[PDB]
């Protein structure tokens, strides 16, 4: 799985950071220290780390990912990483 | 009931009343039956109430049921609070009947409650019944333990508000719910 | 108070609750102190309350004090009823202060009452204090033992009305009282 | 003014304040000049105010001047009460100007008053100025010494009402005044 | 109190009154006790008032307490201003009781205040008590030092508004608070 | 018109303006033509206006024409006052058209008037036109020479009221007119 | 004043009046003094009015002063227009007093104005006084040169609106100002 | 209908229109069928409409049918006037059905009418149908030949009122009808 | 006019009336002159109406003129529809006078219209007059060809809305126009 | 730490500019001249410079950072810089 | 000064275009034909050209700037140019 998508809400200087969905890599989320949850009303699972999103981008570079692009949609800021 | 009927009998003797006069003869037996009406929600269950009234239809657009009247009993001071409940949901190929949305509220408001807990329990009970795309609940209420006794703010009115599903994720779905209820 | 604190403790055990959880620990001791606030009118007396505030002045024209808020406890079901009190009088060379007219109401509404009895006791307490030419009392109220439980008429609102002196004898004196309060 | 400016200076020291901070430097000299605005009615006189504005005309029909705003200072607690004044009269071949009816009120409300005395003094001041066939005065007011402090009835509003001349003798003349002001 | 009772005695002599008449005998001793009611907030403290009423619950949704009535004393002219306070917060696993939110206001409004300072102090007192995710405070008020004296705009009404936490950072969280209070 | 056009030209020079700028070039010639619109009632006559529109019919029951808008110029300060006119009459086998009742008002309000004189002239003009059994006229108005300048009571609103014929003699005929206009 | 007193004397002779009757004797001298009240804003200056009332405080949140009543004179037809002014600003470590915001308006509305120019001059006068982060001004008004004369639209009401600073740059700062004024 | 269809065809050519464009092709045939709807009351008769719905019952107390909507065509200018009709009667052992009271109005309002004649014809049609003890009729209406064209009073609203039987003889029977319709 | 006067004469004969009675004698000549008032907009032109009243000023902020009353004639059924017009524009260094905005409407509403066409023609007439940055037009109306005849929905009220320029391109410019008109 | 995130609000021709969070480089914020603060109600610290954001991008190029991407989310404009 | 920021409002087919702030290059704004102004209520100066933003991007390429990225924030479209 070469592509990877992380996002964060209201401010970028604080977590939590979304790092993956149902079909993500279980070893990679274990290296990032991710926990798994389902918010009420949602039909899907999601992984999250409590680190600020700058620290997660420094972890994911050591594994081999490079930031393609960044977007802001809504009140969310999304980074798209390619290996 | 005879344990409650004796339990209000010790209250009337403790306040300096006389339980022997004509006004306070049936007062232990009429007030105790009104305390089992105000807490009769515990013997009710979601499955027994919905009564197989979940209808299959391709209508995926918003349904709002406003001005539902609740009447609850606070559990810190045992003094009532009354108000209105506003419920809206997005059905996902299954529509619930409009009476059962107002009969769910009768289950959870007829208990000893706290308004923050009362708001959340209706929205979770609608989620587990239908599996819809999103639920919203707004509850307005006036607490008689703030109007009559204590601080005595006769005009104060606490509002609480729970959004689940795509009422929480989508901001253009919550701005429509808050407009039609007005 | 410790007899009332034990008296609500047998109510909480009788409804199927658990008195051990965090919401219902101080509930016997907070609700029992709120039942002595709602019936604290018995220890008050007219002479101690008026506080020598009866003023001598040649003003023999009508004085109406409207929108006084009362909050009483019914004595059949022990469930509150709230409302507004409208009082008007014709002073006979002695004017009473406007706060003591609203502090008389606090004596008689903070009891276990019935609205027909509650209306008459305010008007007799003003007659014995001032000796005026006439007293009028109008009390509007909503009974929670008709809204919450029983018949469930959420909009009903009983009005009672006592006229004494020349509000009863003169019809042109009662038609002015009923107009200015509007 | 320097005696009042020292007189609020001993109040600020008595409440536990600090008169040296930036908010409370000009507070003795600004509040004392506002206490001479609230009691400036004593230096005014009816003859100096009417200013020869009494007009001769054959109009013997009713004239009502409603919604006049007054702002008075109570004289028991020195705390304001505000309200509206409704004045009506039947001119007897002499009409008074509509501004001087509202400038009479400024003389008697800008004093230390009691609302029963305040009602009667306007109606006697209009009687001695015009000699009309009848005068009516209705004053509504909210007492901040009943809303803020003491009993704390935030909605209460005392109405007083003086009728002189043929507003008192004729009942069909008082039922028209009470209708057009609505 | 006897220093204040002498301090209003020099005011009554300075305005041209007579302190010997029946209306102004107890006026030094009744008005001075009403000036210690209006500034009794200084002896109160947040820890003594909250009374261990902070409840642990997983409800992370919005709680708005609207129409709280305040009654403050301005500190430039020592003349009251009254109004309504609207408070909303997002609890972070700890809910505060609805009476203590309205009893915090009684601490900071019963002082000599300025409305910009009064708005900020409530929102900081709620932040330090709960550590919530966000606080909002809206205060409407009518200044009697603009209505009675000075400019005489009887209809003017200043609104101030403080947002902290995620009411300031998130714009979809402030647009919900401003809608439910309506 | 050229005498009025020079007459506002000396006003603009007297207030410290500059009549040479772009806003004040046509101001002498536009304001002077608006002062002949506000006083154009003098060239109109009752006979030329009624236009033979008095209709013969056996209807002897009450006819009320309410909410007629007038716009007059005061003659003490030359500053407008605006309001509503309520007219009712009992036709005596001759009904007047509903437009000519509102076109009579345009004759007498478009003059320099005083509201007591303005009320009486409409009712006498209807009496001389129809010879009816009774006429009633109620005029509400707000005087800008009391709101803008002088006393500055922005809410005050003087009501005057003329009754002729059997509206004056019969009290059950005046109590019906005052009810349907509401 | 004697040049204006002669200047309305040529108007009264030009309309076909008689200046010799009792109503029109003091009309040149009373109306001319009311035209110097309506244009007395020219002799006032911002520095003389603010009176060193700019207070230093760390409150950087929104302050809205609504329902300020203005009363202006149009400069095309010399006929009044009245309305309400809504002003809001974001203070940048300096708060202005709430009376001086309403006393700035008295400077610029008491002139011969045009409503588009009247809106802009208040917002520039607040910018040069405080240097705030943003100013907003909304002015509603009814033009008597559209209601009385000309087109005769009695219900029309023009609104103008000036935003400066971060009320213009930020759209989430203008949507809050437009909500609290409601 | 073809004579009316040609009769609006000469109107469209006379105003400077073009009857050949797409908007004005079916305009002669659609407007002429709407002029036979507005005057279809002539072919209806009281006996054919009541349909033997007069019910025998011992109820001799007042029956009021309020807010009946009428829509009539004036017969001076052929321009509509719309309004509300209030009808009350005292049945004399024969009650009429509530639909036929509103279907009588459709007979007489769907004609070319004058409001004084329209009021009287309903009350005489109810008298001849039931023989009751008394009939009352109040008709409010807005005339578009006073709002659109002519005087242009957009707010004016003429009220007419017919009382027959013991609504005319008894004054305590007319004061009840005028109260319940409010 | 004599061709229209004969054209309503064939209508009155066609409905079964009698043109010889007193009500219908001047009805051909009064109704035909009212049909030339309702369609007098065709002889008016934009250049003749604006009258060189376009004023040069640096005010580039929003100007809204609300509650303009229109009164139009439908062109399918020849039956009126009435309503209100709301117009707002952003001037680009040229302000139009507030009367000419309401006198433009009189040109296009006094025609045979369709409401979708009526909305667009006002906004294009304002664009070609000023060249502003943006125009908005909202027209509310009640169609008497839906209330009186046909479907008979007495409460229905069609709204149409045209936005040009930067009211169409910018969404934050259209959300301000829709708020101040409320 | 190779990645770096700066942002600015309502206009881009004026400061202040956010330059970092709690775990940023203390020498790099000292070269930029940053000050540290916590706004009321927030649970995190942040660094800020009062310079306009074009001047900060000319400082950060001399240290070795290159602008990957820019986004606008909300009323904030975010630059993402990589060394 | 290698970095440069231009923006335009409501439509991209019409001006005016912002081209710089207080500390920009005076020769470069003179070649672009910029004028300087301060809107009322603002505490800063700004340069503007009345050309549409496509014409300004064709001027700035001949001087040596290349478009890094483009963003849309609010109702404004921002281009970021690097030399
Ligand atoms: N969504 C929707 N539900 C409707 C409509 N009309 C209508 O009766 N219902 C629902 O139809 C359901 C039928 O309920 P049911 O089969 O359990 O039997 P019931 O009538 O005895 O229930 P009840 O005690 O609530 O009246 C009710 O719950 C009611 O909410 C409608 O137009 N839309
Ligand atoms: N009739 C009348 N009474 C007034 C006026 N203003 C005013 O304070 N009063 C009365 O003055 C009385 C003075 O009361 P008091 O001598 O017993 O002392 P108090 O202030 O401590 O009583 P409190 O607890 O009611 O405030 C109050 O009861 C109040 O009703 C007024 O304008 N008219
Ligand atoms: N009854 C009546 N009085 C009127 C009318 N219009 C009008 O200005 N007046 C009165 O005319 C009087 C003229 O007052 P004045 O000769 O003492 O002089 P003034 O204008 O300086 O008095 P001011 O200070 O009250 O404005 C005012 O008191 C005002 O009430 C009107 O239509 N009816
Ligand atoms: N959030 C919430 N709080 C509630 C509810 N009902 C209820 O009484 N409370 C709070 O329960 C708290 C219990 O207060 P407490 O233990 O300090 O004792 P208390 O009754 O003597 O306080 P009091 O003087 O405010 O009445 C009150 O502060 C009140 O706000 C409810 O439904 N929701
Ligand atoms: N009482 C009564 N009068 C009516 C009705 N309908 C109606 O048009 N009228 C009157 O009919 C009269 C006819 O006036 P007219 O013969 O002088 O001619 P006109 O239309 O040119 O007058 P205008 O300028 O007032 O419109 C109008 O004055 C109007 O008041 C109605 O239902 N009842
Ligand atoms: N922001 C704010 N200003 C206040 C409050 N209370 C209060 O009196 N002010 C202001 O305090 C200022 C004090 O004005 P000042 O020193 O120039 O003297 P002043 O009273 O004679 O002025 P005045 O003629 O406007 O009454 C007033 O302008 C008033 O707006 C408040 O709570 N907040
Ligand atoms: N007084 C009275 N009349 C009633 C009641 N309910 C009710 O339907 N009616 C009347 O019953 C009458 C029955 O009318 P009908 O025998 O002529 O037949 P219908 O239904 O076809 O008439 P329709 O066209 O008016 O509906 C109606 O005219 C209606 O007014 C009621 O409670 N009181
Ligand atoms: N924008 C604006 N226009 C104004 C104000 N006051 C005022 O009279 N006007 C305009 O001034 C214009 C002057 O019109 P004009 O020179 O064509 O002459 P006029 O008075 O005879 O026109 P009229 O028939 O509309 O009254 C009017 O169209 C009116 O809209 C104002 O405060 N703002
Ligand atoms: N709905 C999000 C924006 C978003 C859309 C799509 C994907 C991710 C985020 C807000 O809040
Ligand atoms: N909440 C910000 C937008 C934003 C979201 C996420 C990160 C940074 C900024 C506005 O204002
Ligand atoms: N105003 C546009 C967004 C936009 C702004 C600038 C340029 C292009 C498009 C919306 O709709
Ligand atoms: N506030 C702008 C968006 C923006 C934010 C930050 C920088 C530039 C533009 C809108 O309008
Ligand atoms: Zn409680
Ligand atoms: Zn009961
Ligand atoms: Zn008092
Ligand atoms: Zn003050
Ligand atoms: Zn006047
Ligand atoms: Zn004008
Ligand atoms: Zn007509
Ligand atoms: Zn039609």
């Amino acid at each position: 799985m070469p592509y990877l998508l992380i996002s964060t809400q209201i401010r970028m200087e604080v977590g939590p950071t979304m790092v993956g969905d149902e079909q993500s890599d279980p070893e990679l989320m274990q290296h990032l220290g991710a926990s798994k949850r389902r918010a009420l009303g949602n039909n899907f699972y999601e992984y999250y780390v409590d680190d600020p999103p700058r620290i997660v981008l420094d972890k994911l570079e050591r594994r081999g990912f490079r930031v393609l692009s960044m977007t802001g949609v809504g009140q969310t800021l999304v980074w798209c990483l390619h290996k | 009931l005879p344990n409650l009927a004796a339990a209000y009998s010790s209250i009337l003797s403790s306040l300096g009343e006389n339980p022997q006069r004509q006004g306070l003869l049936k007062t232990p037996w009429r007030a105790a039956s009104a305390m089992q009406f105000f807490t009769k929600g515990y013997q009710e269950t979601i499955s027994d109430v919905l009564n197989d009234a979940i209808f299959d239809e391709d209508h995926d657009e918003m349904v709002i049921v406003k001005d539902i009247d609740m009447f609850s009993m606070c559990e810190h001071h045992l003094v009532p609070f009354v108000g209105k409940v506003h419920i809206g949901y997005l059905p996902n190929k299954q529509v619930l009947g409009l009476s059962k949305l107002a009969r769910i509220v009768e289950i959870y408001s007829r208990r000893l409650q706290v308004q923050e807990r009362l708001t959340k329990q209706i929205a979770v009970a609608i989620t587990e019944a239908l599996r819809p795309a999103g639920v919203g609940v707004v509850v307005e209420a006036t607490h008689m333990c703030m109007v009559m006794r204590g601080v005595q703010k006769m005009n104060s009115k606490t509002v609480t508000s729970t959004m689940l599903g795509v009422f929480r994720e989508d901001p253009k779905t919550r701005e429509e719910f808050l407009t039609l209820i007005r």
